[PDB]
């Protein structure tokens, strides 16, 4: 009627069960305001951290690169002062502020969004474990191939802005911060430039939410035994449980990471073709299909670990405070757990 | 020392078909009292009839 | 188990097998003894039970 | 000659990768190509310096070389194959050549039905129960709680469990705490759920 | 694949004879690699395995 | 040419045309064992997935009381744990073993063309299916297919006979058909609904309750229908409790898999239907073990490799295996069909034999069933060895541990089980004679398995290891099978056996043996021969998410059932007191992750053939290193091959660098 395909409207009759949970229950919280301000509160704290521990790392390593690393304690609290009090160590805490207040806003925030729209419904079952775990599985997918590719922009947004700094003057845009740059670049070389070639970042992101989220929900849930029956640190458990995940995150997220260092890093071999042509896609399928794992996971923890992994811990930790993977339980032969309250004791 | 033995059994192939069908109809029929339907998939009735 | 996984690689101490065949006579005798003490505590106590 | 199935000539052709150096229109069923053999000049150098006393050999300082990618399985030719299995039926004697070409290879051939192998425990699942509506067709659907006093009072008794809490017994039963707050609330005709009772809304009667 | 190695060897009638060494498998010849080129890889697959009887 | 394009098409029809026959000639009408074994194998999946499927069931249904899934059909749960049993011993772990495994390597290990009947491989290849079928639709399938709303009223008057029987004496008989046409007519030719609600309407004396589908004729005439859409899901009314029964016949249901006796004979308590076909079904399949078993013994003493002949020791371990486990089930499979058709008669013709009235013996039945049963496990389980006693000198480089007392081990085993049948039948009431030699054979029997047990371990030290998904999957073969028989040996204990018979502990014990063990050495067995099955290499990703996943699941499924039967839930039950919640859905998520380890079975496979990359054996052509030149050979031509795989990524000192001055990020330049 408005256009070629046409959406008929159906009317149904009443159909009821004799449980009426354990299903899918949308939950009063769960909404559009609620969970997005949830999310962009948990990943705004998580990021600052993890920019802030990337960027003391970072201005640790400038300063030892000229200057020996610390002997005893002594050196080390004092190479510690140098550090805080390096001119360049201020600038970079600001810039990677704004960065984070940027990431954490707009892709940790909407991840945790859209995980908690397609799974706060899944309720758990009372005095027991959640089965049926594959039911959940596709509404996870779902949520991190939708939200992917949200931090690429604000990525490539970074890389230029950090690479513009070391050009000469004339060659030398000027960006005043991080944000002036991120304002920019899309008038300046076009919207794509923050999006061409994407498919390593897409990729990373998509293996770090999906497994996180995922496996964190798995886990808290599944393992939920140490602290119901054995009387376990209910606080120390999920605090392993938060690290068993970040670190499969980061040990399923880099792999796809390291393509940009085989592509363009790789030295060419003169006169023959490049190994990948240029494409990260096919660098990333033959990284899939090598034997040998190590190959491809060197560099783990010099490059991708310490920049990644806190900052996902600290989100799962931070979500599961705030209430983004708490599920609703209740009773099955409770007043409302089902329709058939005569077997309930008989 | 045995002899060339031919590669292919097509009449065993459709007799052990024909076990099969016997087996399940007539276990259908004699417990189940159920005969299928061939109707709701007029097509592959159809078909037979075509062939 | 350890020295499996710690020496018995490929890469860290392989060992030349030049043993052709086996030789064990008694082994499955002397080994039995843990499985027949497993089996004379179970019959001693579901006898007492009995 | 046909240059579209040319990869030089023809840019619409995407080259594999993970396939370079490996041609399976080139094998000979049975294969006798030799694609390997002593290789040198890479790390360890082909002339002779065990007592050159002013040359020491650095293998770190490795030059990178053309990637060898790992054979690729043979691909069927359709026509070709199908021709060699064909045998005229009154016309052939029983029998096996002396030649060793004769044997039938097994070579790969399309790749799709392999997706449907790998969704197969999703299909048939599916099929068993979604399809076949196993065990009934309200297991799987959301749950919804009856309407009020729906289908007959003898099976909902909303209305008498909700004057049983409002009594003097039911509060008295309330603050001895062995049965729970009640869950719902009868409001003008229809009844309502509470937020915290973690259940749905009754579909409506239409 | 097909051989491991090779000798030449002088036998007790004064002639130099070659004598390869096959590749071999553990009791398996589902994992025998039977092959016709100095390849290691399982390239050849045969759906008869004794084609001649 | 005018028509290009028409003979394009005619050529694209010559191609489909000669290509189905191609496919007719190649995989339907063919006699090859290699494409017997594949099909087998596929098969084998299908029917895999079906018991998964079944599981899935049972696990939903068990997860808290109440019967979420079968909301009160225990008849209907107790054909579905019939079905799932049966479809997993005799149409999958039967058909992967004696079917693909066997039929793909019995020549291979002993010299043959092919069998000695390719007939009979191929006749048992094409028997399965019906088989298959029948065990595993039962659980839909019921005599009573109406649901509890149909209103079968509004169809049975019409298939009643007995209104018309009045006409079929004056249809022969005309004498008085004048006088009896002269009569009143009341109902001839004519049907009444009694009113089925309260009307209160003083304008009408008659009501109209005819069905509103068989209202008119003049669609019905023409329509070559049974009556059965009037009664069919017509009323909206439902009643949505447990205790509201589904099948008005509370007889249709099933005795289990074990056939117990009166119960599963006599239609009294066991009506007609999935019971006999059951019955039928078993004897189906005990004839095509006949066939299958015939065909590979004689294969075996037939056409064995000249030096083979006798040299059991020589073969590889699996073979060996397969051989024992078809001279077993050879002896048992007569005794199962006697007991079957027994049952048979005794359903149908009333024969007698289990009825203690007139003489019947019902423990006879138990006796005969378990006769057999014992031994089938027992054949289930000895094939599952010599996967893993195959697969570890073949990653270790090293010859196994004592396989001349493996081999007697299995084989002592093999003809001891004969006399432990009665372990299953303790508390029947048998004499405490045959009781007590029962309990000493069955805890006799574990030593054997300690001998095979200290075998393995010992096969693995002192060699050069190859760490493979094959070897990983025996790792858990090994780990599963050694509680597996643990807790096989406390059932032993007479004791406890009194309190653990027919509850969750034996249901434990023999699901860690069969699901564990079997399964992860048909797993191993499926990496070992992947290569030599699909002509292609397997993907190792997929593969370590399959075995860390199934493993997992098998574990977490199988586990809290011990603490069930400790606990002393009873089997076969739907419906349980609500202490056990807890290890219910331990048990459920434990098999849900089987199930997603399964998942990633297939992905593998779907994986490796989108990969389709030619494999290369890890031994070089080196399994053995015997000598210290072989083992120099194979250290160059390893030390070539590694050099010729690393011949395309950066050397050591650009990695580092690299990976040392990656970071790029800085606010301030100019030094
Ligand atoms: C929600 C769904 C949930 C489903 C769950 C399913 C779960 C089970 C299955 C899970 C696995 C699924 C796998 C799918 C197939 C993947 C195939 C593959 O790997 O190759 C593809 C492709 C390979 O291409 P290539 O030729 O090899 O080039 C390699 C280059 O390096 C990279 O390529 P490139 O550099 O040539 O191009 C990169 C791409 C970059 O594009 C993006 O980043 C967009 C996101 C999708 C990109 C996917 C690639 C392009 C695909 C075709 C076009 C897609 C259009 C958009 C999406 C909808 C249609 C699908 O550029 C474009 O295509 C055009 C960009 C234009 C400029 C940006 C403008 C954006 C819009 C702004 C205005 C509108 C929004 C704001 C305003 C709204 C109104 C107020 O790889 C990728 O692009 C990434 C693949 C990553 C795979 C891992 C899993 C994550 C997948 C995420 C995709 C979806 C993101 C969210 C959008 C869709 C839902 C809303
Ligand atoms: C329980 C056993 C009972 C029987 C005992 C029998 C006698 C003793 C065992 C026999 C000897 C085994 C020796 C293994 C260690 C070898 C050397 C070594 O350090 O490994 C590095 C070595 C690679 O080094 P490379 O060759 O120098 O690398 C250069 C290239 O990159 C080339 O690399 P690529 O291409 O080969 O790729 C390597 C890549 C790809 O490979 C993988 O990702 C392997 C995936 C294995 C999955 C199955 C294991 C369990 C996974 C967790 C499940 C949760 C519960 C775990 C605990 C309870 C269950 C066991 O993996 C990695 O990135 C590194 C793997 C992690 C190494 C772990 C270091 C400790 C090893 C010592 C034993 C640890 C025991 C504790 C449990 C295991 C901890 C990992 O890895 C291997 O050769 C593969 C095996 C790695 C360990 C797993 C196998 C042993 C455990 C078997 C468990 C059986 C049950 C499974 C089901 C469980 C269900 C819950
Ligand atoms: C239920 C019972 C279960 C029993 C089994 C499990 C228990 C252990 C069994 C025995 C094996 C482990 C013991 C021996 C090895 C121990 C590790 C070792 O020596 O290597 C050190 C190595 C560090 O690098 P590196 O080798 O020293 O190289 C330094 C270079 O200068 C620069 O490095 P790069 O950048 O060049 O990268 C070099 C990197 C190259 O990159 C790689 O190779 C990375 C990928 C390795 C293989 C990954 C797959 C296999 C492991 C997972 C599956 C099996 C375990 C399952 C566990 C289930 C849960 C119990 O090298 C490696 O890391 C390879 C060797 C060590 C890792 C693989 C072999 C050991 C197995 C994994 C141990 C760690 C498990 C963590 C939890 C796992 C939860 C699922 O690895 C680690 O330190 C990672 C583990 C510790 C992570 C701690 C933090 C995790 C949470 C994030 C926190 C974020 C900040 C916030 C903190 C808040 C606090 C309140
Ligand atoms: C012009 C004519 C064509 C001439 C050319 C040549 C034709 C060749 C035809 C060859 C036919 C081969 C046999 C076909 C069997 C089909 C079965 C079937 O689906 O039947 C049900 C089918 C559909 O019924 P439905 O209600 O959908 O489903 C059946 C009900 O569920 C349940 O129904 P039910 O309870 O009544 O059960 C009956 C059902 C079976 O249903 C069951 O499943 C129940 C089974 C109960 C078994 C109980 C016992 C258990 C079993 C084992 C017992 C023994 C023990 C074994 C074990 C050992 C124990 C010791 O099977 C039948 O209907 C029997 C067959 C009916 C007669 C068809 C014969 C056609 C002619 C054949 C000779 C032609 C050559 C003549 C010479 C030509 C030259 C002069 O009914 C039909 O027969 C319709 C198709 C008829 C086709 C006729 C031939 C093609 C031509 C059609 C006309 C086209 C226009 C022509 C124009 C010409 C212009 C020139
Ligand atoms: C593959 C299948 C399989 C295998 C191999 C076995 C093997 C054994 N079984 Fe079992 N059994 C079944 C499948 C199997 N069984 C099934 C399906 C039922 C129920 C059928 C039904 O009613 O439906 C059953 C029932 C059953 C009962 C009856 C329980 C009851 O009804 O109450 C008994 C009683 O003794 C028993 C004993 C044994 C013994 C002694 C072995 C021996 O073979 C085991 C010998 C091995 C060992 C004893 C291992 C030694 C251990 C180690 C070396 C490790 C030690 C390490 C530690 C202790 C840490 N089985
Ligand atoms: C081989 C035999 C076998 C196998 C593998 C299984 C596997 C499983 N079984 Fe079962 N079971 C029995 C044989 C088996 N069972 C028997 C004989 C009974 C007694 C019945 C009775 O007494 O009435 C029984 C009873 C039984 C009960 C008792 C029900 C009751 O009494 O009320 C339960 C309850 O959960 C159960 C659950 C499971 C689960 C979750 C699995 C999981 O392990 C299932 C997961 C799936 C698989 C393990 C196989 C998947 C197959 C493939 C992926 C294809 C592979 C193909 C190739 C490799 C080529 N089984
Ligand atoms: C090893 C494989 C099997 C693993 C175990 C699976 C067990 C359940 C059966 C599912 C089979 C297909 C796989 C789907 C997995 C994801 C969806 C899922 O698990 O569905 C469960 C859930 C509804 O279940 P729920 O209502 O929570 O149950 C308790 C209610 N009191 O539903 C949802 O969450 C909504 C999901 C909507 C989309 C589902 C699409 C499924 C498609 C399956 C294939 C269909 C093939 C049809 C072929 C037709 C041919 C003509
Ligand atoms: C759950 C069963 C089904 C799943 C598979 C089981 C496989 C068993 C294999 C044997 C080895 C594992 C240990 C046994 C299983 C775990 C413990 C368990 O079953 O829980 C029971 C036990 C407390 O039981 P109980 O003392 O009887 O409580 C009475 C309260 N009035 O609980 C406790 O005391 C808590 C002990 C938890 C240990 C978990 C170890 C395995 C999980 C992975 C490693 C976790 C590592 C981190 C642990 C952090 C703990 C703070
Ligand atoms: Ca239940
Ligand atoms: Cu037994
Ligand atoms: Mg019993």
């Amino acid at each position: 009627m408005f256009f070629e395909l046409e959406d008929i409207k159906r009317r149904h009759s009443l159909y009821w069960d004799i449980y009426n949970v354990q299903g899918w229950v949308r939950r009063p919280d769960s909404t559009l305001y609620n969970n997005v301000k949830r999310g962009v509160t948990a990943g705004v704290v998580a990021s600052l951290v993890q920019e802030n521990i990337t960027a003391l790392v970072e201005n640790c390593k400038l300063l030892a690169t000229k200057y020996e690393k610390p002997q005893n304690l002594r050196q080390a609290a004092t190479f510690m002062k140098e550090v805080f009090k390096l001119e360049n160590y201020r600038k970079a805490v600001w810039n990677r502020s704004q960065y984070a207040l940027c990431i954490g806003t707009f892709d940790i925030g909407a991840r945790l969004a859209t995980f908690r729209w397609l799974n706060n419904g899944w309720q758990r079952v009372f005095a027991g474990f959640e089965f049926n775990f594959v039911r959940k599985i596709p509404t996870t997918m779902l949520a991190a191939l939708f939200t992917a590719p949200f931090s690429v922009p604000f990525e490539l947004a970074r890389m230029a802005y950090y690479g513009d700094k070391t050009f000469p003057k004339e060659l030398q845009r000027g960006y005043s911060s991080y944000l002036s740059a991120l304002a920019r670049i899309p008038f300046e070389e076009g919207p794509y430039f923050l999006f061409k070639n994407s498919f390593p970042l897409i990729i990373r992101n998509f293996f770090q939410t999906f497994t996180l989220f995922y496996t964190y929900d798995f886990l808290k849930d599944k393992a939920s035994f140490a602290w119901r029956v054995g009387e376990q640190n209910e606080y120390a458990c999920k605090m392993i449980i938060a690290g068993i995940s970040t670190y499969l995150a980061a040990v399923f997220s880099y792999p796809w990471m390291v393509t940009r260092e085989m592509v363009d890093f790789w030295p060419k071999v003169p006169g023959a073709p490049c190994t990948f042509n240029g494409n990260y896609r096919k660098a990333a399928v033959w990284i899939w299909y090598h034997e040998f794992s190590g190959n491809y996971f060197a560099g783990f923890f010099t490059k991708y670990f310490w920049k990644a992994s806190p900052g996902m811990f600290l989100t799962l930790m931070l979500a599961d405070k705030v209430g983004l993977f708490d599920q609703t339980t209740v009773d099955n032969f409770g007043g409302a757990g089902n329709n058939s309250w005569e077997d309930t004791f008989v | 020392r045995y002899s060339r033995n031919r590669q292919t059994y097509r009449t065993g192939a459709y007799w052990c078909l024909y076990v099969n069908i016997i087996a399940v109809v007539a276990f259908y029929f004699w417990f189940y009292k159920f005969t299928m339907n061939f109707g709701y998939l007029w097509w592959l009735l159809y078909s037979l009839i075509l062939s | 188990i350890l020295k499996v996984a710690r020496f018995r690689v490929l890469k860290m101490r392989p060992k030349i097998s030049t043993s052709y065949r086996p030789h064990g006579k008694w082994g499955d005798f002397l080994a039995c003894i843990i499985p027949l003490i497993w089996c004379i505590n179970i019959l001693t106590n579901s006898n007492l039970i009995l | 000659y046909d240059w579209r199935d040319d990869p030089k000539v023809n840019k619409d052709i995407e080259e594999d990768i993970r396939d370079r150096g490996w041609h399976p229109e080139t094998y000979d069923f049975p294969y006798t190509k030799k694609h390997d053999d002593w290789v040198f000049d890479v790390t360890m150098p082909s002339q002779n310096y065990q007592t050159d006393l002013t040359v020491n050999i650095h293998p770190e300082n490795k030059k990178m070389h053309v990637m060898k990618q790992v054979m690729r399985q043979s691909y069927w030719d359709a026509e070709h194959d199908m021709a060699h299995e064909y045998d005229y039926e009154s016309e052939d004697l029983d029998f096996q050549c002396e030649s060793f070409k004769s044997q039938h290879f097994r070579k790969k051939g399309p790749i799709s039905q392999y997706l449907i192998l790998g969704l197969l425990p999703i299909l048939y699942f599916g099929t068993e129960f979604f399809y076949n509506h196993y065990p009934d067709e309200d297991y799987w659907r959301v749950a919804h709680p009856p309407p009020l006093d729906y289908p007959d009072t003898d099976d909902t008794d909303d209305t008498e469990t909700f004057k049983d809490y409002k009594s003097f017994t039911g509060r008295r039963m309330v603050d001895t705490g062995i049965v729970d707050p009640l869950w719902y609330d009868i409001r003008e005709g229809k009844k309502v759920y509470y937020d915290w009772a973690g259940v749905n809304q009754p579909m409506e009667d239409i | 694949q097909m051989f491991v190695a090779r000798q030449v060897v002088t036998n007790s009638k004064g002639e130099k004879v070659e004598v390869l060494w096959n590749a071999q498998c553990y009791e398996d010849i589902a994992q025998l690699n039977v092959g016709f080129a100095p390849v290691l890889e399982s390239v050849d697959y045969h759906w008869e395995i004794f084609l001649w009887a | 040419n005018y028509f290009y394009y028409l003979d394009r098409i005619k050529k694209l029809f010559t191609y489909l045309n000669d290509l189905r026959k191609h496919i007719l000639k190649k995989y339907v009408y063919t006699i090859n064992h290699k494409r017997i074994a594949i099909n087998y194998l596929y098969f084998s999946m299908v029917t895999g997935l079906s018991g998964a499927a079944l599981a899935t069931m049972i696990r939903l249904e068990l997860a808290h009381p109440g019967s979420p899934f079968f909301k009160g059909d225990s008849l209907r749960y107790l054909q579905v744990v019939t079905a799932h049993g049966l479809i997993m011993v005799f149409f999958v772990v039967v058909p992967i073993l004696f079917g693909g495994f066997a039929n793909f390597l019995i020549p291979y290990h002993v010299g043959s063309k092919d069998v000695a009947y390719p007939r009979l491989n191929s006749i048992g290849f094409w028997i399965q299916p019906c088989g298959y079928i029948l065990l595993a639709k039962i659980g839909f399938l019921r005599p009573q297919f109406w649901r509890y709303y149909d209103k079968t009223s509004f169809s049975f008057p019409f298939l009643e006979k007995m209104k018309y029987n009045q006409y079929k004496e004056y249809k022969n008989d005309y004498l008085f058909y004048l006088d009896f046409l002269k009569k009143e007519i009341t109902d001839d030719h004519s049907f009444f609904w009694k009113a089925r609600k309260v009307i209160k309407l003083p304008q009408y004396s008659v009501f109209s309750f005819v069905p509103l589908k068989l209202m008119m004729w003049k669609t019905m005439i023409n329509y070559p229908e049974s009556f059965w859409y009037a009664a069919s899901r017509v009323v909206q009314s439902r009643r949505k409790k447990v205790f509201v029964t589904k099948c008005s016949a509370r007889t249709l249901t099933t005795a289990g898999w074990t056939f117990i006796t009166p119960f599963s004979s006599n239609i009294k308590y066991t009506a007609v239907g999935s019971q006999d076909i059951l019955i039928l079904s078993v004897v189906f399949a005990g004839i095509s073990t006949t066939i299958s078993f015939t065909n590979l013994l004689i294969t075996r003493r037939t056409l064995a490799m000249p030096g083979l002949r006798h040299r059991r020791v020589l073969m590889p371990f699996v073979t060996i295996s397969i051989f024992l486990t078809l001279r077993m089930l050879a002896t048992i499979t007569p005794v199962l069909g006697a007991a079957v058709i027994m049952m048979a008669f005794d359903r149908h013709w009333q024969t007698t034999f289990f009825e203690y009235a007139y003489g019947g013996d019902p423990i006879l039945s138990q006796h005969l069933f378990w006769f057999f049963g014992h031994p089938e496990v027992y054949v289930l389980i000895i094939p599952t060895f010599g996967f893993i006693n195959m697969i570890v000198p073949h990653n270790n480089t090293r010859r196994v541990a004592s396989k001349h007392h493996m081999i007697w081990a299995i084989y002592v085993m093999a003809y001891m089980g004969y006399l432990v049948w009665g372990h299953h039948m303790y508390l029947v009431g048998l004499d405490h004679r045959s009781r007590t030699m029962y309990s000493t054979i069955t805890i006799m029997i574990s030593m054997p398995a300690t001998i095979k047990v200290v075998n393995w371990t010992l096969s693995l030290v002192n060699g050069a290891l190859k760490i493979d998904l094959p070897f990983l999957f025996s790792m858990s073969f090994l780990l599963l099978f050694l509680v597996a028989g643990f807790t096989g040996m406390w059932l032993s204990h007479v004791s406890l056996n009194v309190s653990m018979h027919d509850t969750f502990y034996v249901v434990a014990h023999f699901h860690i043996m069969l699901s564990g063990a079997a399964m992860t050495g048909i797993f191993s067995g499926i990496y070992y021969y992947f290569n030599a099955l699909f002509g292609v290499k397997y993907s190792r990703m997929f593969g370590y998410m399959h075995l860390i996943y199934y493993s997992g699941g098998q574990w977490v499924a199988f586990v809290p059932l011990f603490y069930l039967g400790f606990s002393g839930m009873p089997r076969r039950i739907h419906d349980y007191p609500v202490v056990f919640m807890g290890w219910h859905s331990m048990s459920t998520t434990g098999h849900f992750i089987t199930l997603v380890g399964i998942i990633f079975f297939f992905l593998m496979m779907f994986d490796s053939h989108i990969e389709r990359r030619a494999s290369t054996s890890t031994t070089l052509g080196l399994p053995r290193w015997y000598k210290r030149i072989s083992y120099y050979i194979f250290k160059i031509r390893y030390l070539q091959h590694t050099k010729s795989k690393m011949n395309g990524i950066p050397g050591s000192t650009v990695r580092l660098m690299l990976i040392n001055r990656h970071f790029v990020e800085y606010e301030v330049y100019e030094k």
